[PDB]
RNA sequence: AUACAGUGAAACUGCGAAGGCUCAUUAAAUCAGUUAUCGUUUAUUUGAUAGUUCCAUGGUAUAACUGUGGUAA
RNA sequence: GAUGGUAGGAUAGUGGCCUACCAUGGUUUCAACGGGUAACGGGGAAUAAGGGUUCGAUUCCGGAGAGGGAGCCUGAGAAACG
């Protein structure tokens, strides 16, 4: 990154003349570090004191939370099809916040054989999902700044208001 | 070339001014770590084995151990360029760096005859081998100390209580 | 003695592993050879020194002297890059993951433009020097090198382009697109002369070709997928080809060949995680070079038998072969000590 | 009402109240309208002061660009010079804001380069 | 469409390089004779 | 370099005193230095005034505090052990940092403006003051701007007086700073000049802030007791 | 004072320097006050503030130091 | 990026601060935007002096620089006079 400051661009008056000044230390923009799937390695950076930031790049073990208990379980990451904050992003297949990436939901298949009895009151759209195993859920923690990858399932209502986008 | 020579057991070591260059032509070629015979370097000791362990060239540079290279190279070392030789051992050595770690057929009377003791014996306990009274003070300040804060948080959060009853 | 790989009949060595007593009888070739966890993309350039290789995280440029054994510089660029070139000796050319290009000299960083649309790819013209940018859509750039203009984007099919080469005896400009179709561009016409269909036998998925390539005979072309499926092309009866299934197949990325050292009518393939190398005329494999970790891409150094690879650990794996040709003159005592 | 992906939504139908006298209207405590930095519901704050005015414009959406004439006692020429001032606003769901319309606005968190305020009031 | 695709003339580039005249090792007319079909 | 409240004399010197971080802000306070040396003249030099601060005579807020430049805001009461000197300082008419003399049953105690109440962690009520003395437990109807009464001994608060309409306040801000009164008006506003307005020797009017203003006592009775002339 | 015991060159340590010249001409954007940050960082100052235990004390690896040396340095 | 909206990135966080997508906005005769110096002078920036009435106390002219641009590092605080 660069900057934050409004020093080297308009305002909403379109004024000119700028050539302000060297830009400081507290404009720091540090480098765009998308997130991607391969093996976890967290960077450790250093800001404002001994304030350490976790900046992820690699990223696997997802916590992601079954919506209607709530029940953030460890799983895997296979890819995001549909995240127009940048449409190339999901060509290059990386991991932000926001974004809608596929699960092999086999633990919870785990916890729902294990707290139910049987195997298949659920959605249906979702329950061929705990048929066949990937199910989407979009990822809440921001791996760029907390260096984490946790998540919410799609179950239903959000499942076809994104089903419905791509 | 010179020939730095050490026994480290014993606790010997010694320079040795060897001329006459096809006697140190085994030497050539081989880079750290790599040992070598004391038959073609010389006759009078025989059966002997050094592994080498660097060695300053002339104009004083150094060696690091297994790089590649032998001639000099500007490297990054303890993060500045810092000029080194490299670890294979040519013909532009001053002193070269040897361990002896089988004397072979001859006594010498500088390395194996004579030899120097340790410095000085242990001084940890278990170096030596191989405080109760702060462990009461301890456990009592800490038993204390929590006699002391977590009845005292109660003992106020009772007097909120009291506040919530009279509210 | 460093440690060897058991292959077919054939001998490999690694420097620079993630194993790679052991402390005391290093066998360190190129001294911070180590990035920030990962690596981009490394290549070497065409005098006898001088290798470039792509950062990772605060990603850098990286260049190392061969003929001192360690690096020069490391220029933290603005943005994470995806592909460049080199163009001699100082000067080269990038482009990052976002649609901006940066030109890198001596003193670094000679100035930053822009591309409309996202970019996958970069390839420079020798002749006239124009830079062919492959990107996203209906979109294939020129930024001239001759007076800094733009030229009258070549209109291509509707997805866009994963890799975009021009051939080098004669120029005849690649463009591997998505919907099969190789879209060969004239770069003396600015016009197309054929788009060429690429088949099979298995058919998983309509795959996209992501890697292209030609030699300097300037007869033949080399194809890839996004499947492990390499392919060979001439003009004799150019509807059909030769194909290479790859045991794993993901996404071939590298295609190279060995048209400048001896043993010749080889070539060198490249997914995900294995890259091997076969003969012409057959499809039969010389090698494999089977490494502890996935490959971003690879690189093989000209005249002598090693290979450079960018990977996903934190150092670059080197890649020796000593029946495909010796060890050069910079790394001349590797055939002494293996 | 939903015309843009990422699970539109508030974020922890929602309702709240800033106090300080400024009413909240029945749909904005309980309606279909996502309320996102609409201060009833709101993911902001209230703090600092609150000025008042008439608009100019509310071209686009959630831009209200209001007037604010304002008395100044003039010692230089010893005539009061007409005072005007602009600032944009973000919508709210209680008053589609035309010509005229005196309202009033209180000051919170920077939301785009330039507001800091948000409508609170319609009389 | 503000920044995207600026059809201007750069100061820095304009001279970057130099072209080659004979370039291809190859004629025209070994083009046209190599790709008639 | 210095500033009014002080009551410090032109000839003095060129380097000011800055006090150090305390309590108080740096405006709103004065040191030991200014206060001991130049001001009730215990001390004539800095060296002399160290030398009685490592003897430790000062028992501002019944704490020792052995500092040059401690900031003694508003109505810390300074307790020196020799001649048991008990002085609380606070504003006289005209900016400056009035130090009144008071005696013991008046300095075991202090006052202070809440500022905010808080439901911190673990369900703890929460109170704090100018000196930002964080006592444990008071009522819930502790509003802002009302005023705690501090033990001095421990730390808890013993006496509560409700900021309304029809208390005694002093007001600390602003071109009304230090002024005593409290009725002809009260006007709360929604954001600024919002107060409760203060007479005069004639009942003559003012306007400040809620927070240059905090209570001290009734119509009448304050159990401070303040200097005359 | 036969495991330490005072002077103390040279080495680790705690800190010191805790704010100094020249050059091209910015119109409340340089500056001064003020509102706010439940919109934020904070060493030091000050007030507060910790409850998971199956069949008498834990490991080599480096200095300083000795010893052999290289280099004009 | 002109003006705003939605999301992400980066942030110490607010923020078109940067990027994807979308809308064609916004300031102005109630002075936009632009023109220069006794802008080595001015603005209280401040002390005022018991008769000097724009001399007469000071903070700051603007930002930079440690040979020249570039990149990186340290720290509660830095794009370090070391």
């Amino acid at each position: 990154g660069i900057s934050r400051d409004s020093r080297h661009k308009r305002s909403a008056t379109g004024a000119k003349r700028a050539q302000f000044r060297k830009k400081r230390k507290f404009e720091l923009g540090r480098q765009p570090a998308n997130t991607k799937i391969g093996a976890k390695r967290i960077h450790s950076v250093r800001t404002r004191g001994g304030n350490k930031k976790y900046r992820a790049l690699r990223i696997e073990t997802g916590n992601f939370s079954w919506a209607s208990e709530g029940i953030s379980k460890k799983t895997r990451i296979a890819g995001v099809v549909y995240h127009p904050s940048n449409n190339e992003l999901v060509r290059t297949n990386t991991l932000t916040k926001a974004a809608i990436v596929q699960i092999d939901a086999t633990p919870f298949r785990q916890w729902f054989e294990a707290h139910y009895g049987q195997t298949l009151k659920i959605e249906s759209s979702v329950e061929s999902q705990f048929s066949a195993g990937r199910l989407y859920a979009c990822i809440s923690s921001r791996p760029g700044q907390s260096g984490r990858c946790d998540g919410y399932i799609l179950e239903g209502e959000e499942l076809a208001f994104y089903l419905r986008r791509l | 070339m010179k020939l730095n020579i050490s026994y480290p057991v014993n606790g010997s070591q010694k320079t040795f001014e060897i001329d006459d260059e096809h006697r140190i032509r085994v030497f050539f070629d081989k880079r750290i770590g790599q040992e070598v015979d004391g038959e073609a370097v010389g006759d009078e000791f025989k059966g002997y084995v050094f592994k080498i362990s660097g060695g300053n060239d002339k104009q004083g540079f150094p060696m690091k151990q297994g790089v590649l290279l032998p001639t000099r190279i500007k490297l990054l070392l303890t993060r500045k360029r810092k000029s080194v030789r490299g670890a294979i051992v040519g013909p532009d050595l001053a002193v070269l760096a040897l361990v002896i770690v089988k004397k072979g057929e001859q006594e010498l009377e500088g390395l194996t005859d004579t030899t120097v003791p340790k410095r000085l014996g242990p001084k940890r306990a278990n170096n030596i081998r191989k405080r109760l009274q702060r462990k009461r003070h301890q456990r009592a300040l800490k038993v204390r100390n929590a006699q002391a804060q977590r009845e005292a948080a109660a003992e106020y959060a009772q007097l909120l209580a009291k506040r919530l009853s009279e509210r | 003695v460093l440690k060897s790989t058991s292959a077919n009949d054939v001998s490999v060595y690694q420097v620079s592993g993630t194993n790679v007593l052991e402390y005391q009888n290093r066998v360190e070739l190129i001294q911070d050879f180590e990035f920030s966890e990962a690596s981009n993309k490394i290549k070497v350039s065409r005098d006898g020194q001088y290798c470039m290789a792509t950062g990772t995280y605060k990603p850098q440029i990286h260049v190392y002297d061969f003929a001192n054994l360690s690096l020069k510089f490391d220029r933290h660029t603005d943005a994470e890059n995806v592909d460049f070139t080199i163009l001699s000796w100082t000067k080269s050319v990038h482009l990052q993951n976002d649609r901006s290009i940066q030109f890198q000299n001596k003193g670094g960083l000679h100035y930053t433009t822009r591309i409309p649309k996202f970019g996958r790819s970069l390839v420079y013209n020798k002749v006239n020097c124009d830079l062919y940018v492959g990107a996203s859509g209906n979109e294939l750039y020129r930024l001239n090198l001759e007076k800094g203009r733009f030229l009258n984007p070549f209109k291509l099919d509707t997805e866009g382009v994963n890799h975009v080469s021009i051939n080098e005896v004669n120029g005849l400009l690649a463009a591997g697109t998505e919907t099969n179709v190789v879209e060969f561009w004239d770069p003396r016409s600015r016009s197309r002369v054929s788009k060429l269909y690429l088949e099979n036998n298995i058919d998983n998925r309509p795959f996209q070709v992501t890697t292209t390539s030609f030699r300097n005979d300037g007869l033949t072309f080399a194809c890839g997928t996004s499947n492990g499926y390499s392919y060979i092309y001439d003009l004799r009866t150019s509807e059909p080809s030769i194909i290479k299934d790859q045991g794993y197949g993901f996404d071939i990325k590298k295609i190279i060949w060995l048209d400048n050292v001896g043993t010749e009518n080889k070539i060198v393939t490249c997914d995900k995680r294995i890259a091997k190398i076969w003969d012409r005329l057959d499809g039969k494999a010389y090698a494999s070079m089977e490494p502890s970790v996935d490959i971003n891409d690879i690189e093989h150094v000209p005249g002598t038998g090693m290979f450079f690879t960018a990977n996903e650990s934190i150092p670059m794996h080197t890649y020796y072969i000593p029946s495909l040709g010796p060890s050069p003159r910079w790394c001349s005592f590797l055939d002494s000590i293996t | 009402q939903s015309e843009r992906a990422f699970q539109k939504q508030p974020h922890i139908r929602w309702y709240k109240n800033a106090g300080l006298g400024f009413k909240t209207p029945k749909t904005a405590i309980e309606g279909s309208y996502i309320d996102k930095k609409c201060p009833f519901t709101g993911l902001v704050s209230i703090r600092g002061k609150i000025l008042t005015g008439t608009v100019v414009s509310t071209k686009m959406h959630r831009t209200i660009v209001i007037r604010r004439a304002y008395l100044h006692y003039i010692p230089k020429y010893n005539r009061y010079e007409k005072r005007h001032k602009n600032v944009p606003v973000h919508v709210s769901p209680a008053f589609r804001v035309q010509v005229g319309d005196i309202v009033t606005v209180g000051q919170c968190r920077p939301i785009s380069k330039t507001v800091r305020f948000n409508v609170v009031k319609v009389s | 469409k503000g920044r995207k695709l600026n059809y201007s003339v750069q100061d820095p580039i304009a001279n970057y390089e130099a072209p080659i005249t004979s370039g291809y090792k190859w004629s025209d007319d070994q083009i046209d004779e190599f790709f008639a079909g | 370099a210095a500033p009014h409240h002080w009551l410090l004399d032109k000839l003095s010197g060129c380097y000011a005193p800055r006090p150090s971080a305390g309590p108080h802000k740096l405006r709103e306070s004065l040191p030991l230095i200014v206060f001991l040396r130049n001001r009730l003249k215990y001390a004539l030099n800095g060296r002399e005034v160290k030398a009685i601060l490592m003897q430790r005579h000062v028992k501002v807020d019944g704490k020792v505090r052995t500092d040059t430049t401690y900031p003694a805001g508003f109505m810390d009461v300074i307790t020196l052990d020799a001649t048991n000197e008990n002085f609380r300082l606070v504003y006289d008419v005209k900016g400056r940092f009035a130090v009144h003399r008071i005696t013991d049953e008046e300095a075991s105690y202090k006052l202070g403006k809440v500022k905010k109440v808080q439901l911190g962690k673990k369900g703890v009520p929460y109170v704090v003051t100018h000196d930002g003395r964080t006592i444990r437990y008071p009522d819930p109807n502790i509003k802002v701007n009302d005023t705690v009464k501090i033990d001095l001994a421990s730390g808890k608060i013993t006496d509560f007086i409700k900021f309304d309409a029809g208390k005694l306040v002093y007001v600390t801000g602003g071109r009304n700073l230090g002024r005593i009164g409290t009725i002809v008006h009260k006007e709360r506003h929604d954001g600024g000049f919002d107060l409760v307005h203060i007479k005069d020797s004639l009942d003559n009017t003012f306007v400040t802030r809620l927070n240059n203003v905090f209570v001290i006592g009734e119509q009448g009775k304050p159990y401070i007791s303040l200097p005359k002339g």
